[PDB]
RNA sequence: CAAUAUAGAUGGAUACGAAUAAGGCGUCCUUGUGGCGUCGCUGAACCAUAGCAGGCUAUGGCGAAUUGCAAUG
RNA sequence: UGGUUCCUGCCGAAGAACGUAGAGUUAAGGUGCCGGAAUACACGCUCAUCAGA
RNA sequence: UUCACUGGGCCAGCAUCAGUUUUGGUGGCAGGAUAAAUCCAUAGGAAUGUAGCUUGCCUCGGUAAGUAUUAUAGCCUGUGGGAAUACUGCCAGCUGGGACUGAGGACUGCGACGUAAGUCAAGGAUGCUGGCAUAAUGGUUAUAUGCCGC
């Protein structure tokens, strides 16, 4: 009744980078309540949506969605790599991005 | 997990808290830092006094911590400016934040990071020693706040004591045992 | 098949924006942030010369040229030359739709009235 | 890494008209057998004029602790090079097993003396059996009757970002 | 025959070590007449020898 | 009131192969390391650094350097398994284990029973 | 959480039963260029299948406590819900 | 144009203070630097949370479908 | 002395030999924040009235 | 003209495969001092000496310091019995998740399972479903973001 959330919100942290060269193709995601890569194994392959709201109304709504998926873990803290269909605009660093449970193993 | 995070500054280190907050603002978490005058610096008063001196060749503790924090963020970028626009810093706890809980950052605590038998430095004494003539104004407001907060906490403890009594008399019921069966 | 392109953009001369007298064709200089043409960018030999429709283009001047694409309809696609007069373009279009050959550029120099 | 005891025997080669030389046995603390054999030759050349081409290893062996449950007390002889001059050193170590004591000894020698694993040459590790042969005061500090003390470092790894508790070293 | 040969060879070497332990003497091993070598360094700054 | 590292101090290894098993300090090694054994819990006798373990406020009398069969004897005669289970902290640990053990229909029953208990408490409230 | 399927004779309808229907005569020339919208209703046989399955399924449900109300309520993720930790 | 959103809404920002080689809570008295017990050892908490994105009626009774197997919907 | 006009391929002197991509693994170098990655773990030492990194 | 069936391309999702890879869970072996330990059996030993006893100060019984080697705790060492486990290696053991890839294009080949006919994960991907003409979708520019650029 009060909640309708069938996803986990998580921050678009950054692009994959060295000190001087960043890859816009791979994006970095912080899933809330995940500190270990073993917990992030649960989130492998899961379908991700970045939800944002446009000014114009494209098809019956002003809200648009980018999609993509988790590929692999990144680092020790449970930070998670992600690849989308189109890359992110990078002004969405630190933005809330929805991570859905399908494709569910359980 | 929280929209606006309210962080007390009492008993904390400058740079470690600055690093944590500077990371979270670039992560997008909105942060207000309160009671800034009670931040603590490693080393004695005098060393840190000379460090502010040879830097100086703004006196408020908020300006000091803002300086330290702004050094860690790439401030010239638009993203860094948005991250700084997420931030609020206050000496003392002004309203409305007095009525809300203040979290602490354990990896920046003085009592955990410092070995006992080390000199530290209070930021408010430092600011007053370098020309911030408002520290007595702070403690005067904070004394009234602690009075009203002690009143609030004394009321809150009595009411939760009543809640404890009501939960105690709610016990031994079969719905309570079924919660016990489910674990609650 | 699945057409790989290997390079979406174009290959421009160094400092081509800095001067209006300097052209944008590739001329070899005689940092590495400029994409330089080389044989690694050469497309796959099956995929080479393919439209987004998936055909190979073929310039057609008149009907006798159009009849040369009679057997290879699914592979090629006819493109009317730029200098064909509008009397001949409609004849070419009628003949091509009779042959069932995809014209790359219909509606060139032509309108549909009534 | 974590070392291991090694019974290592060498016999430098029985030549023509010299059958069966004297089977020199040592005990090496090493992470593996390979560096154990290298250290064995590195001592055997210091014993007398051998080379690894001159002789051979008889038997490489790991030897465990007979009683790895009891806390034993040890007197250790070490020689090493403060680079220009050498000097011996006698240390006393309270430890459950031998090889962990040698581990902690290498850590302490690298801490206080800047000496590498190659620079340190173990002379002897032997159990001190009875009490009061502990010449060192700091091991003797733990030989008292009914010894009790509080924990230092009540600080622990908090593992989370923000704390609601205002925590306390409550010990 | 190969698998039987490997099994008999390894049991023979292990039992020879066991016979040295039972006799109280020592067993010496035959030298391994084969190794495998892996390149470690890049092509630059190598002496010609 | 302090806990002290001592023989017979029953402890709890919060981190490791035990990750929570009741053991007991049989002997001390130094300020850093000790000797423990947890033969009732199943963790064997071993040396351990003190960071990997926490002290419990429970204790009992245990002989110096006592062997494992003597250790389990004094453990059972201490009966500190029951004294541990009676402690509210071990109850909380078992509770947070049971909360992870929950099923969604179990969690829905938790929701319903919280509603019903809240109804009964709010009736019990606002009358006293 | 499990229920018994055994009361229901499910086997009748198949993959072919869910095949979405087609039109003929090119939709009868769109009724000569005039659209008609009476086709929205459900076939009654689908409703009858739903009732036949539903009776023997509710008969299974009513033996278990609180399961009807469990199926009626929906599901969402609350604050602190961590599905890698959330055993289901 | 609007009945909206802009660095990123879709359960809740859910309030003592100090000390840390100490605190808190409850209780008792001799109101103390008293005694007793408790607690921490994480919020993994607590509070809220069923009903067409939440229908219509009286533990009940009717409605949901075809948006056809995911595509903000 | 200064200048000396199209492209590509091949041959070509006096930590890592680099066609174009995708995926993985690594050298060196790092892993408080900028800044990607352990405010990991363990043991000792240093409080400097401009250590040290 | 009646009736019946069917439809291209692209982009997806799913299944079964194949190739590369990553991350799990799990089993059976083989070696050691044929693990060492522990546990059990025995004999001595000692103290950071348990019970007992003696003595002295002292809150009707606490202390202390002698005795006292097990008693009203035990420990250690020696020897004998039995495993188990650790570590290391092997498995042409089982099983799971995630990512990337789909080159090639009638058959031939090596196989394997099959009594047989046949089949197959075996000389490189096929099958099912969805969406799409006021398209689907794709491109162009100008701005913004991030990174790099004298």
């Amino acid at each position: 009744a009060e909640s309708h959330r069938l996803y986990v919100k998580g921050k678009h942290l950054s692009y994959q980078r060295s000190k001087r060269v960043n890859n816009p193709n791979v994006s970095l995601i912080k899933i809330e309540g995940v500190a270990t890569p073993q917990d992030a194994q649960f989130y492998l392959g899961k379908r991700i949506a970045y939800v944002y709201r446009a000014s114009k109304e494209v098809r019956g709504s002003k809200i648009r969605v980018m999609w993509g998926k988790v590929t692999r873990t990144h680092g020790n803290s449970g930070v998670v790599r992600a690849t989308f269909r189109n890359n992110l605009p990078a002004k969405t660093f630190g933005a809330s991005v929805r991570i859905f449970l399908y494709p569910s193993n359980i | 997990v929280e929209p606006v995070v309210v962080i007390d500054g009492k008993g904390h280190l400058v740079g470690r808290l600055a690093s944590v907050v500077a990371k979270q603002l670039l992560n997008g978490q909105k942060i207000v830092v309160v009671r800034a005058e009670e931040l603590n610096i490693s080393g004695e008063f005098f060393r840190n006094k000379l460090k502010y001196h040879d830097f100086l060749r703004f006196r408020a503790p908020s300006r000091i911590f803002y300086k330290a924090l702004r050094g860690m963020v790439s401030h010239k970028t638009a993203r860094g400016k948005a991250a700084l626009e997420r931030l609020k810093v206050f000496e003392g706890i002004p309203p409305p934040y007095d009525k809300k809980k203040r979290v602490v950052v354990p990896q920046a605590l003085r009592v955990l990071r410092l070995k006992p038998g080390r000199k530290y430095t209070t930021l408010g004494k430092l600011s007053t020693s370098v020309g911030w003539k408002y520290e007595d104004v702070v403690a005067k407001l904070e004394a009234k706040r602690k009075v009203s907060s002690a009143e609030y906490y004394a009321k809150k403890r009595a009411f939760t004591k009543k809640v404890a009594s009501a939960n105690a008399t709610a016990a031994e019921s079969d719905v309570a045992k079924q919660l016990a069966a489910l674990g609650y | 098949p699945k057409i790989v392109k290997k390079h979406t953009k174009k290959f421009k001369r160094h400092h081509s924006d800095r001067y209006h007298r300097v052209a944008e064709n590739w001329r070899k200089q005689k940092r590495g942030n400029i994409s330089q043409p080389k044989i690694g960018y050469g497309s796959n030999k099956k995929t080479k010369f393919l439209s987004p429709s998936g055909h190979k283009t073929f310039l057609v001047a008149n009907v006798k040229d159009l009849e040369t694409l009679t057997m290879h309809t699914k592979t090629y696609a006819a493109e009317i030359a730029h200098n064909i007069s509008a009397k001949n373009r409609v004849v070419i279009l009628a003949r091509a739709k009779a042959l069932g050959i995809k014209v790359t550029n219909p509606k060139g120099r032509l309108a549909l009235e009534a | 890494a974590h070392f291991k005891e090694y019974q290592v025997i060498g016999r430098r080669l029985p030549t023509e008209s010299v059958p069966e030389p004297k089977l020199f046995r040592m005990r090496i603390f090493a992470s593996n057998e390979v560096i154990a054999k290298s250290r064995y030759w590195y001592f055997l050349q210091k014993l007398h004029k051998v080379k690894k081409a001159s002789g051979e290893i008889v038997s490489i062996n790991q030897i465990n602790e007979a009683h790895p449950t009891k806390v034993k007390n040890f007197g250790v002889w070490v020689r090493y090079d403060s680079r220009s001059g050498t000097h011996n050193m006698y240390k006393e170590i309270r430890d459950v097993s031998r090889v962990a004591a040698v581990e902690t000894l290498y850590q302490d020698m690298a801490a206080r003396h800047r000496a590498r694993f190659r620079s340190i040459h173990i002379l002897k590790v032997a159990e001190i059996e009875k009490t009061a042969d502990v010449k060192r005061q700091y091991v003797k500090q733990f030989l008292t009757k009914d010894l009790k003390f509080p924990l230092p470092h009540r600080v622990q790894k908090s593992t989370k970002t923000f704390s609601y508790k205002r925590p306390s070293t409550f010990y | 025959a190969y698998q039987k040969e490997y099994e008999t060879a390894e049991r023979n070497i292990i039992q020879a070590k066991r016979d040295a332990k039972a006799a109280g003497s020592y067993y010496v091993e035959a030298q391994h007449k084969l190794v495998f070598v892996v390149r470690i360094k890049g092509i630059n700054k190598i002496p010609p020898k | 009131n302090w806990r002290l590292v001592e023989v017979g101090r029953v402890v709890l290894i919060k981190k490791g192969q035990s990750a929570g098993k009741l053991a007991a300090i049989v002997e001390i090694i130094d300020q850093k390391k000790v000797l423990i054994d947890g033969p009732k819990a199943g963790v064997p006798r071993q040396a351990i650094n003190l960071g990997q373990v926490v002290l419990t406020p429970l204790t009992f009398a245990l002989p110096r350097g006592a062997r494992t069969a003597t250790v389990s004897k004094k453990w059972a005669a201490a009966a500190v398994c029951e004294k541990w289970a009676a402690s509210s902290w071990a109850k909380k640990i078992a509770q947070r284990e049971r909360r992870a053990a929950l099923t969604d229909f179990e969690r829905f029953q938790v929701m319903v029973l919280r509603k019903q208990k809240r109804y009964t408490v709010k009736k019990a409230l606002a009358k006293a | 959480t499990k229920v018994s399927v055994e009361g229901v004779n499910v086997e009748k309808f198949n993959v072919e039963y869910f095949a979405k229907e087609k039109l003929t005569k090119k939709e009868k020339k769109e009724a000569n260029l005039f659209p008609e919208q009476q086709n929205k209703e459900i076939k009654a046989e689908r409703v009858e299948d739903q009732k036949v399955v539903d009776k023997a399924l509710i008969a299974e449900i009513k033996k278990t406590p609180l399961l009807k109300q469990y199926l009626s309520a929906s599901f969402s993720l609350k604050n602190g819900d961590k599905p890698h930790m959330l055993k289901f």
